[PDB]
DNA sequence: TCGTGCCTGGTGTCTTGGG
RNA sequence: GACCCGGGUGUUUUCCCCA
DNA sequence: GGAAAACACCCAAGACACCAGGCACGA
């Protein structure tokens, strides 16, 4: 989440983060609900966009 | 200062955002505060910021050096041989500040690291710095007998695993709770357990994935409290039998490591967990020892 | 031609083996599945080919490598062709003929119509 | 399972006369043994067979 | 050794929902999911499984006088604000209250100390961003007219300067795409420009 | 007759090739 | 707060329907 | 184009693991 990449073993991996619906849940800035695989775009920055793969807090 | 890349990546929630306009900020007080310093780094070394080291009072040393250097002639002739010492002075100080800046920039980095590596070690110490707990009426360093109870995440569907392991450190039983935990099954079933089959467990551990872990804590605690199921001690007032959480790094670790597949073929992963949760209560160092290289991976 | 069709490409001395999407498995029942016909055929030509080197390298009765050597290739190409006038066509255990490639190929039920 | 409806099925198995039924609605329920997975890790009985 | 170390409260609560007491404190705003609404009160569930609810009081606004079922509903996650956190209980109550849902911008604790911070530098660029944000496109206005002509004024003049008294040409104006600029030759080398105010426009090329 | 037990017959199981 | 699913043979043969 | 109805690797025989019963034998 913070941006940088690691290496490490399979084994060192505590577990997926198997996250139902009810939990995996993303609101933008306007407050609407988006949803997983939904296309958004930056509202500043580079203003890139792309489909949404997980959301995380 | 802040590159193009620095003035665009460097967000609001981003790390880097602690420093992304610092100036004037003292050296001396940087050693306290190693991640400050470290950070700055990382952000350097990604092409977004840039770390310059100034002296407020340069002009002071370098007229300073003049008046040392300089002539003290008056004439046309005398300006000129000035000046141009003046100016060749100036032009060995364009050439000097860098190498200065970067021989400070990578002693201040050793100092920061050297610091870092310090609270590091005495984080770890502190982290693997534990004996085992020791039950009542005994000695510091007795290994207890411990039965550890976990159903893992409490969805519809989520049975309640029982492994009980001696002070031996060898398993000696594990049992299965099909019923819901709130049923008076459940409670019947674990009294009969606890009770009937002679194991006696020094003190039970509890531990989940989420919080519906916490129910069963508290119903568990309300079941020894009810039954007042005192520990037995070998030949009045019998001290009832502890239930506590129990951190379960190692425990998480060791569900998924091949060294318990092969110490243990046939036994589900929740067994494993159970059992690795028993035996970092037994003993928490061999257990951090047990995790070889996936010990660097954790949270220290 | 030389760069595509060389004549000695004509003798099969290696042969590809179809991915399963060409032969699919047919659940008869809710628990015994039924292989297909081209994968019955592909297992005699395999064991076949396995009777052939086992047979070469521990002796060698010339009659019997004859007799094997023609087992493989009546299989081999009843595999392409089951119906090569002059000889009989190779059966299933249920009796009916074997369903070769060619045969699924022609006619108004077959591939092209 | 079928997406009909079993609802309307008797403890037996077996639909009753008498009984409307509409298209894709369960009249007969039947179920094959099947060998247990590794479910019985941490479900509490409900594990499919 | 130092004996068994006994987990306390925010070591279980840390442990249990994988959340830090600083990451879930007073002041944060998370997005909660409804999970059933009533009368009196709303009962949300947070990210990581935290039961929350919100008293009537902070649903709705101060100054509206609906129904919380009506403008809420089951399934509809919502941005709530912390207001306090039962950490042995994994309890806590949210506002759904503007004043913090989102007047809760610098929720750092950065020190902004000129002498070691450069205020001048962070406002200078967010005026920058912010006209950038002001920054839009605009594109050109297409007529089917026999008498439209995307012209300027004085081309518009020009055009019509060969044509008599009289003629009409038609161009779009620069108040706006719901105006238009109609020019008419009053004299030889006098042209008059009329704007038109459109209404009930269909789209912004529609007449 | 009481008690510890043997040791080979047998249940349950399975491989894998004949047809 | 207890929360609802998503799957279907094949090969022969026979008897029909409209031209 | 419709529907219905009957068939689709079976098997047997030699090799293994576990068990148990009824008879041996000392006392």
């Amino acid at each position: 989440s913070d941006g940088k990449l690691l290496s490490l073993p399979p084994v060192s991996i505590y577990s997926k983060l198997n996250l139902n619906p009810n939990q995996q849940i993303a609101i933008d800035s306007n407050g609407v609900e988006v949803k997983v695989g939904d296309t958004v775009r930056e509202f500043t920055g580079e203003r890139r966009q792309g489909t949404i793969l997980h959301v995380y807090r | 200062e802040l590159t193009e890349r620095g003035k665009l990546q460097i967000e609001p929630e981003s790390p880097y955002f602690d420093f992304k306009y610092a100036k004037n900020r003292p050296i001396s007080a940087l050693t306290a505060t190693p991640d400050l310093y470290l950070r700055m780094i990382q952000a350097e070394n990604d092409g977004l910021v840039n770390i310059k080291v100034e002296l407020p009072m340069l002009s002071t040393v370098v007229d300073h050096f003049y008046n040392i250097l300089k002539s003290d002639g008056t004439s046309e002739i005398s300006e000129k041989w000035n000046a141009l010492r003046n100016d060749a002075w100036k032009q060995s100080l364009d050439k000097l500040i860098p190498l200065v800046q970067l021989n400070v920039k990578e002693s201040i980095r050793r100092d920061c690291e050297r610091v870092l590596y310090f609270q590091v070690k005495n984080s770890f110490t502190k982290k693997i710095d534990q004996a085992p707990y020791q039950p009542p009426t005994y000695a510091k360093g007795t290994i207890p007998r411990v039965l550890t109870l976990s159903f893992g995440e409490g969805n519809r569907g989520d049975a309640v695993l029982g492994v009980f392991m001696d002070d031996s450190g060898d398993v000696k039983s594990q049992i299965k709770f099909d019923e819901d935990f709130q049923s008076r099954d459940f409670s019947d079933s674990l009294t009969r357990y606890i009770k009937s089959n002679n194991i006696n467990p020094d003190i039970i551990g509890i531990s989940g994935f989420n919080i519906h872990t916490k129910k069963l804590f508290d119903k568990v605690n309300e079941l020894v409290n009810e039954e007042r199921l005192t520990i037995e001690y070998d030949n009045s007032d019998k001290h009832l039998i502890r239930v506590i959480y129990v951190n379960d790094e190692t425990a998480r670790l060791y569900q998924h490591s091949s060294k318990s597949s092969a110490e243990y073929p046939n036994r589900p992963q929740l067994a494993k967990y159970c059992i690795g949760l028993a035996k970092y209560i037994q003993s928490p160092l061999l257990e951090y020892l047990a995790l070889d290289e996936s010990m660097y991976s954790l949270h220290i | 031609n030389e760069d595509y069709a060389r004549p000695e490409w004509m003798i099969i001395t290696v042969l590809p083996v179809p991915p399963p999407q060409v032969r699919p498995s047919i659940a008869m029942d809710e628990t015994t599945q039924g292989q297909d016909d081209l994968t019955h055929k592909l297992s005699d030509i395999l064991k076949a080919n396995i009777n052939v080197q086992k047979l070469e390298m521990d002796g060698s009765p010339q009659h019997i490598i004859n007799e094997v050597e023609q087992l493989l290739q009546f299989h081999v190409a009843t595999y392409m062709d089951n119906d090569i006038a002059g000889q009989p066509q190779a059966l299933q255990k249920s009796g009916r003929p074997v369903k070769a490639i060619r045969a699924r190929l022609k006619g108004k039920e077959g591939r092209l119509r | 399972l079928k997406h009909g409806t079993y609802e309307k099925l008797d403890e037996d198995g077996l639909i009753a006369p008498g009984v409307r039924v509409s298209g894709d609605d369960i009249i007969i329920g039947k179920t094959t043994p099947i060998p247990p997975d590794t479910e019985e890790l941490g479900q509490r009985t409900k594990y499919h067979t | 050794r130092r004996d068994f170390h006994i987990l306390n409260e925010a070591e279980i609560f840390q442990l249990l929902t994988r959340e830090t007491v600083d990451s879930f404190r007073k002041g944060m705003v998370i997005p909660v999911y409804v999970r059933k609404v009533e009368s009196s009160y709303m009962s949300v569930s947070t990210q990581s499984l935290i039961a929350g609810n919100i008293q009537r009081q902070d649903i709705l606004e101060p100054n509206d006088r609906r129904d919380p079922r009506e403008v809420y509903s089951v399934g509809q996650t919502v941005r709530a604000c912390i207001l306090d956190v039962d950490y042995y209980n994994f309890k806590c109550q949210l506002s759904l209250l503007r004043q913090f849902t989102e007047n809760q911008v610098a929720g750092l604790n950065v020190n902004r100390n000129p002498k070691f911070w450069d205020i001048e530098s962070e406002n200078r660029d967010r005026q920058e961003e912010i006209d950038k944000q002001r920054e839009e496109s605009r594109e050109s206005r297409v007529i089917k007219h026999p008498f439209f002509h995307n012209m300027k004024s004085k081309e518009a003049e020009d055009y019509l300067a060969a044509r008599p008294v009289g003629d009409v040409v038609i161009r779009p104006s620069s108040k706006g795409s719901n105006h238009i600029t109609i020019s008419w030759k009053v004299a030889p080398q006098l042209y008059q420009h009329i704007d038109v105010l459109e209404e009930n426009k269909d789209d912004a090329n529609a007449i």
